[PDB]
Formats: C-alpha cells, structure tokens, sequence
RNA sequence: GACAACUCUCUCUAAGGAACUCGGCAAAAUAGCCCCGUAACUUCGGGAGAAGGGGUGCCCCCUCACAAAGGGGGUCGAAGU
RNA sequence: UUCACAUCGACGGGAAGGUUUGGCACCUCGAUGUCGGCUCUUCGCCACCUGGGGCUGUAGUAUGUUCCAAGGGUUGGGCUG
RNA sequence: CAUUGAGAGGACCUUUCCCUAGUACGAGAGGACCGGGAAGGACGCACCUCUGGUGUACCAGUUAUCGUGCCCACGGUAAACGCUGGGUAGCCAAGUGCGGAGCGGAUAACUGCUGAAAGCAUCUAAGUAGUAAGCCCACCCCAAGAUGAGUGCUCUCCUA
RNA sequence: AAGGUCACGGCGAGACGAGCCGUUUAUCAUUACGAUAGGUGUCAAGUGGAAGUGCAGUGAUGUAUGCAGCUGAGGCAUCCUAACAGACCCACAGACUUGAAC
C-alpha cells in the first residue's frame, strides 16, 4: 500500500526516471516554458526548485552540486551567475504550472511550466 | 472460461447503454471547461 | 528461537559437545523455543569417554540464544551461540562446571543452574 | 449501551513512559483539538432511548452545513466537526447545553475501552485478510498464495456463503477493551494511555470506560 | 502564555528527557566509545552491576536513546541494549574511544573476538 | 495515468539450515593467479584442479631474469581476482 | 474368591447405517479426467480430549464403563507413491 | 447529521504450576474437581514506543570503464540500482498492547422438594429447587432495499 | 433554494466509483477554530565526517577548518507557487380517506 510514500514516480523505472527528471529540468532552465504531462510537471517542480535555491548560494561546492545534476554545462554557469538577481528574496516557490488542453492521441493531461 | 450461451438483445442493450452513458457523464465536464474558457480570468490554457 | 532441528552448543562439561533439539517440552507451542525452556536434545557428538554418547536422547535447557531477549528494565541480551545445559527433570544439571554467562531471571526456576555460573550477569 | 458517558480524543503518536519503578511501558498519547461538549440528551419518552450527544473539533461555520449549524445553535453551543452520542443506561442527568466535561473521571476508572477507525489497507488478498497459508513455492508448484480450493463437488453445487474470499481489509471502526489509563497531565490536557490504539496519529478516537 | 501546538508529542518527549538529564548527567556517547555502566538492579544486596563494553551503535529516539554494547564474556559475545535515560542506570562512564570510521558497527560482530574484548 | 489483490522476471530477509519434499528438484553457496599438500584404490596411464590451507588493494625500496614475479616496510576499507 | 449382569460375555436371535469388499447393471462412451499430497472448506456422530452424571469388585490418585454433550480441539517427524 | 435496532456475522477455547494442604483419605505408599492466584499455548483484533526485516527517497566504501578539455571533484553504465555496509517514514514480525466476561434466562443427562393415582411408595401426574464448554441474551463489528423501507432536531423554499 | 455534483489543491482513503479534508485577502486580537499540496526556513532523524585551502609525509595516505557535508515523503513556521474561472443537477408546499381538539 502507498500509505506514507511520497516520492512522485513516473511511468518509468528508477534509472530512466532519474534521467527524465534531469534532462527535463535542464530544458526548463533553458527555455522557461515547457510542455509536459501534469505528473512530470509536479516531479519537475520539486527538483527545479532545488536547483534555483542551489544557485541562490553561489559557493563553489554548491556550484559543483549543480554542475553534477544538470546535463548541459553552460546553462549552469548562466544560471547561478544570473539568478541571485532574478530570485532575490522570492524565497521559495519559483515555478508555475499553468495548464492546458490534453494531448490528441492519448487524451493525456498536459501542462505547461513557467518560471515565476 | 468459454461462455455457454449468447446473451439476449435485452441484456446487451443494457450494457451498451451503460457504456455510452458513461460517455454521457463525461461531456458536461467538458462543457463546463468550455463555458469557463470563454474569455475570463483564469490560470490555464496559455 | 529454537526450531526443532538446531545444533546447540553446551554450556557445561557434562560431556556433550553439540546436540540436536527435538520438539521442546512444556509450552504447547514448540514452533519456537526460547530462553528458560526445555528441549529434547539428541546428542550429536561428544568427548569420547563420557556417559553421554553418540545419539542418546536426553533432556536439556536453553541458556543462550541468538535471538533477542527482552527484560523488565528494558534491556535486551543477545549472545552469539545457541547453547544448552543437560538437565534432570527434578533439578540440578549433571555437568558440574558451567561456561559463559546466563540470564538471571531463569534463577526463579533453575536455581542450581545459576549458582554454578561464572557470570550470572 | 455503555457503562458511562465517554469522551473522544485524537491519537497523537506513541512513546515510552519510564515508570519510576524502572520498568519500561509503551503508551500512546491522546489529545483534544477542541473540548467535548454535550449537545443533546434524549429521553425514553420524547425519544426511544437514553443517550447524550457530545461533539468535538470546533470549526469555522463555513465548513459546516445549515442543518448542522442549526442543530448546534439550538442548544447554544460552539461549532464542532465531529459529533457522536453515547447511549447510556437510562440515568441521564445532563443539561444538553454545553456541560463541558473533563477527565476528572477516567483516572478513577483505571480501565478504558476506546473505539477507533482503524487504518485502511485497500483490497488485500486471501493470504493476509484471513491468515490463509500458501502452497509450496517450489517443487513444480504453480499456485502460490492463491486462494486454493473453494468448495466440494456437485452436491453443495455452489460456494457456501460467508466464504473467506479476498477483499477490503481496514477502514471500519473497532473497539479495544480493558485498556488501562496512566499518568495524565491536565496542564497539557494530554492522556498517556498505555497500549496501542486504532489509527495513525490524527484520527478521532472515542474513549469510554469499560463494559465488564 | 499561549497554548501548546497540535504536534505536542515532540515537546512531551523533550520534557521527559530534560528531567532525566537533570537527575543524572550523561556524557555524550558516540559510536566507538568504551563505556562502563553502573546499574541498579532489584534485590541483589549489592545491585551495582558493572557492564563494560564497546558502544556498537546508538539509536537516538527521545527517552529511548539507547546504546547497544558488545563485550566478550567467557566465550560468547554478550550484546546488550541499555537505554540511557532509564532511571535505573546509577551512572555511566565513558572510558576510551576506539576511533572507528562508521556509525553502526555490526561488523564488529562476527570478526575475530580479539577486537571486541572491551 | 495510478499505483489493490494476484501471475511472471528479479533483489533482500531477523533466529534456525532440508525440519519442505516423491527426491535439497529449484535457489544460495564455491570459483581467478600464485604457494604448501594431495589419500583409498590402479589396467599402474590415472585418480587429481583429489581433499584441504594460505596470500593477493595501493605506495616506497633492491635484489632474482636483473622484460615479469618474489623479499622488506607502510597506508586504507567492514569487505582487496 | 461366593455373586449371570463392576467388567467379559460362549451358544443362537432381532435391527439401523451406508462409508469397505461386493451383486445388478438404471443414467453418463459426439467423452462423468483416476490414487496420494498442498490450500480451503463445511457437515454427521453412535465422544478420542476438554463440560457436567450415574454405577464401580470407586479408600484416595488412577480408572472401567455407560448418560446428556459436536462449542471447540483433534502435533512434529523417520519409512512407503 | 445523530441514530433504535429485526436480521446476519466473529468470538466466548485449553494446559501446567502455587494457596487451600500434605489437608481429607489411607497400614503405608501415595495424595483430593470446593474455591481462588500466576504463568503459558493456539487463536483473534490491533499498533509502531522498543528490538529487528525491507525500504530501488537517502548517505557512505569501492571495482571496470566512458563522458564533464585536463588533475581534483562528479555524472552515466553493469536483465531493477554494479557489488557491498547503514537507515527515517511506510508496510511488516520472530516486537509490542489487549482479549475471551459479575455474565443473566431457559434447558438435556442427573440429583431433588411437597404428593396422590394405588387408605405405603414413587423427582411427576398438579406445582416447584439445583445444574453442562451445549441453547438464547450479553461481548465485538455491519445493519431501515427491515420495500414491514423506523426514529428526531435541524434546514429548504408557498412569486408563478 | 436547503443540499449536492463537477471543477481546483491533496490524504494516514483508494483497483475505478467511494470516503475525508481543503478551495485565498487563506484573520487580527487578550487562552483553542482559516495553512490543502508544493517550495522555502528551521528542528528532530539518517549517514557519518564534505569542498577548497593549510600542515606532516618522497608517495599511498593522514590531519585542522568540522557531529561539518550532502540528505529534510516526519514536526512547526512561511501565502512564494497552485486551489482562478466556472459549470450542472436541485424547485413552488408535498394527490385520496375518515379521526380529534378550538
């Protein structure tokens, strides 16, 4: 029974679910909008918030954390060298989950992420 | 595992009706989504 | 946690060296025998000059057991070696010297066991 | 029927209470979000039996319907989410208006039986609902953990009802009896009730002296 | 003044621990240490039992912050779980510190016993 | 998408270790390279990798060919093919 | 010991059961899949054990037998399919 | 919303010790079922405080290799995670908590009480007493689809 | 209309329907009610000493900064993000008999 377990897991096995979250957050921090099924939206929400706050504190150690999580190299440098101005005193709750019509082909609930 | 005998028209009409009707209930939901999507304050449908 | 097919040590110098437990006595459970109970051990091998020879069904006690062991104060003693002490059904052992610690509570039923221990704990 | 009126609290985790004697005893911890207040009393003449209706968990008026708030209002009491009555041997001496009671009483009645909605385990199978056994896991066997047989041949001609199929396990309230009370703290209005009582911390928990 | 919050249990646990600490002072015990427990027992006419040993682990959970402790006796591996705040420990005393690079030495059980002779 | 039961492909399982069972079937367990030792029997070829036991990770050092390997010392983990 | 009936009851007789071995062969050969285990039932008693009672060649402790009693209980293994 | 409950279901099980008492009973050997007290056993309902299992959220050691330019630090990969140690919550148990009751009413076998049919007797024909884990209520969980569809304290509108 | 259902945020609830609790000026104030999920801040808890730099070492490696560091589905605090917009079902006094009281 689920009772108590609160790790949002996707349709995928462990390894591939990791990979999906890392790639998917990378591409969020790259474009700012994104379109994923709602479940992927929630699972993103957690991690991308972690990366943002990880950039709010731009010491080397943390920079190497993020350097290890995100795939694309230079989106990180742009990111932490850019955001502690954007999200100065926003203090948590960085995304926004403006949702949208389903996906012809699955009628799969589909949502559309922001950064604000 | 193998059915004995074909069902009547009676029964089958009952179940097909439950199928379609199960489709009935799931329109008025879409009609609420429509009647709300007619331009209005909302955070959905960019 | 003594099933009926375990090899115990012995904690004394009665003459046994290890011994299979058969179908414990007393508590009607018998799917599980723990400290302070009695078991029907058939000797497995012994020191070869002793009046307890190859395969002599005998009755013995459990004095150490690897499973946990609750107490009152809230401590839990757990040894590493399942061990027995050959017994008579009217009191004293028939091995005089006893090895290793035992549990003090079995005193209230096995006084002569405990008196001969080197560590009552 | 029950022996006396009872209260209803909330499960709040567990712990150990080191008895000064130096013995270790588990306890749970009962708490009251809002105090129990009588909100009715029904006689043998006006109504069919005798009982007192206590309430728990005061809440904002919105959260609660109009028939409710009218029922609560008529007796002149505060709002309250949960609401249950103890049927009591017909000796009621209670003014249905907010006789806020207390545990001046359970410390005397040092054995209490509580009624708790247990936790819910979905659609559990045979091997766990009813404590079945299972076939051999090896030796060519091909039916593990399955419910096994059902009935006999042509004569019973069907499956005797009340057969132990699988199904939903938890979710229905359960008693627990002769469960003894233990050192209580009125400043925190907490109960340190020995034993283990139905439900993960945070469900309503009727609480009433025994029916020995 | 104010009123206690809903998640009271933590506060209750803290109060009991505080009382126990006030009654007896216990130095912090860290996986590795080598303690002696002077332990009050019911009737033994001396009832200060001694329990030397290595602190295998520490299960810190409120009023059950417990130590399990391995020492070799005549030949067998005794392995006990004392609580700390138990009102029966007359006193603990931390003797040495073996400086192990780990948090819970279950390997120390089933190594060779020349390691676990207190 | 959800994450009931249950079937399969798998990982782990406290204490015992065949008690299951028609039968330890199926799992689990050994395992590589060096080094010691290797029995009953035998057609005297075999048995025999019998059995069984030990070291082996990295660093430093000089030797034996002085290409490998071995000797000495150190350091690390619970665990060194 | 005497004493038919505490207990066993020769010689013969009268029943109920339906589960053994059978007799018929009535349904079923365009098919009603066998022994033994596993899992899960549920029911019957003429009762093995627990509840109550007589009688006893019952001192007590054990019993022996019958009477009401199916609420419950009715092990783990070695050998054999 | 709170609920009575016709009906239906689960559970009321069982051993050993001690006091009674070495008493009664017995030449002694031995050695009382009248009642209490405890420990169990199987079972049943639960629960995570402790002890632990798993915990593919997680932390740490480490093998081989590829990638991040490079060293350091990391990331991927090895039928699901490479193999291992440790583990919160959850779910579990070999853990823990509790439970089988003053129960009360009819009974069966049986022992009776008064007492004729039958100017004795007989537990029975009149009438009554005791008494079984067996029956019913009690216990615990559902339950007014109980169409016999119950009950009451609140609401909701009479403008067409 | 009372009440609902849907929708929206989720759960110690759940195969799906069910259930249950939310649904923002998400108080403000003189002793309980208006934090639902996330994020954040902190604390329990776990693992166990981070990275960099320094020192000692020829080198493995150690050592200090340092119960630090990564963990933080558990506890409270925090309206930063999301419970926006809605939509729908629901009605008008509950036929017929006698009885009774004023």
């Amino acid at each position: 029974m689920k009772h108590g377990r609160k790790i949002h897991r996707l349709s995928r096995p462990a390894d591939q679910r990791r990979a999906l979250l890392r790639g998917l957050t990378t591409q969020l921090l790259k474009h700012g909008r994104i379109k994923t099924t709602r479940a992927k939206a929630s699972a993103m929400r957690k991690y991308v918030d972690k990366m943002i706050t990880l950039a709010k504190e731009g010491s080397l150690h943390k920079r190497r954390q993020a350097l290890g999580f995100i795939y694309e190299k230079q989106i990180v440098h742009a990111l932490f060298a850019e955001v502690p101005e954007r999200y100065g005193d926003r203090n948590g709750g960085y995304t926004r989950i403006i949702r949208t019509l389903p996906r012809r082909g699955d009628n799969a609930p589909m949502a559309y992420i922001e950064l604000v | 595992a193998v059915p004995k005998k074909r069902t009547s028209i009676y029964k089958k009409r009952i179940r097909k009706n439950i199928w379609k009707k199960k489709g009935y209930w799931a329109a008025l939901k879409a009609f609420s989504l429509a009647k709300s999507l007619s331009t209005g304050n909302s955070k959905s449908f960019f | 946690m003594i099933q009926p097919q375990t090899h115990l040590n012995v904690a004394d110098n009665s003459g046994a060296r290890e011994l299979m437990c058969i179908r414990i006595i007393g508590a009607s459970n018998r799917r599980y025998a723990r400290i302070g109970d009695v078991i029907v051990a058939v000797i497995k091998e012994a020191i070869p000059n002793t009046p307890l020879e190859r395969s002599e069904v005998i009755r013995a006690v459990v004095v150490r057991t690897c499973k946990e062991l609750k107490r009152d104060n809230g401590m839990i003693i757990r040894y590493d070696d399942n061990a027995a002490v050959i017994i008579d059904q009217e009191g004293n052992p028939k091995g005089t010297r006893i090895f290793g610690a035992i549990a003090r509570e079995l005193r209230q039923k096995f006084a002569k066991i405990v008196s001969l221990a080197p560590e009552v704990l | 029927v029950d022996a006396g009126i009872g209260v209803m609290g909330t499960k709040l985790g567990m712990m150990s209470f080191f008895e000064e004697d130096g013995t270790v005893v588990p306890v749970t911890v009962i708490g009251f979000k809002e105090g129990n207040i009588v909100t009715q009393v029904k006689t043998e003449s006006t109504d069919g039996y005798n009982a007192v209706q206590v309430g728990y968990e005061r809440l904002r008026d919105r959260k609660l319907t109009m028939p409710e708030r009218g029922h609560l209002n008529k007796a002149g009491v505060i709002p309250m989410r949960h609401l249950q009555e103890f049927r009591l041997v017909s000796v009621d001496d209670f003014t249905p208006s907010q006789k806020l009671l207390f545990e001046e009483l359970f410390k005397e009645g040092d054995m209490v039986d509580i009624s708790g909605t247990t936790i819910g385990k979905g659609f559990q199978g045979g091997i766990k609902r009813h404590n079945f056994k299972r076939g051999l896991m090896t030796h060519g066997s091909k039916s593990h953990r399955a419910l096994g047989s059902i009935g006999a041949g042509t004569t019973p001609g069907h499956v005797y009802k009340g057969k132990k199929m699988p199904g939903r396990m938890g979710g229905t309230k359960t008693k627990i009896r002769k469960l003894k009370i233990m050192k209580i703290d009125t400043d925190l209005r907490v109960v340190m009730i020995k034993g283990a009582v139905p439900g993960k911390p945070g469900n309503l928990l009727r609480l009433a002296p025994a029916k020995i | 003044q104010r009123v206690k919050l809903g998640d009271i249990m933590g506060i209750l646990n803290k109060k009991a621990v505080h009382a126990a600490e006030e009654l007896r002072p216990v130095p912090g015990i860290r996986t590795g240490d080598i303690v002696q427990i002077r332990l009050e027992v019911p009737e033994n006419k001396r009832r200060l039992s001694v329990y030397k040993g290595i602190v295998i682990s520490r299960q810190n959970a409120g009023i059950h912050t417990t130590i399990r402790i391995r020492r070799i006796i005549a030949g067998v591996g005794v392995e006990i779980v004392f609580p700390l705040y138990s009102p029966n420990i007359k006193e603990i005393k931390v003797v040495s510190h073996r400086k192990v690079r780990k948090a819970r030495l279950y390997y120390l059980r089933d190594k060779l016993p020349r390691l676990s002779t207190f």
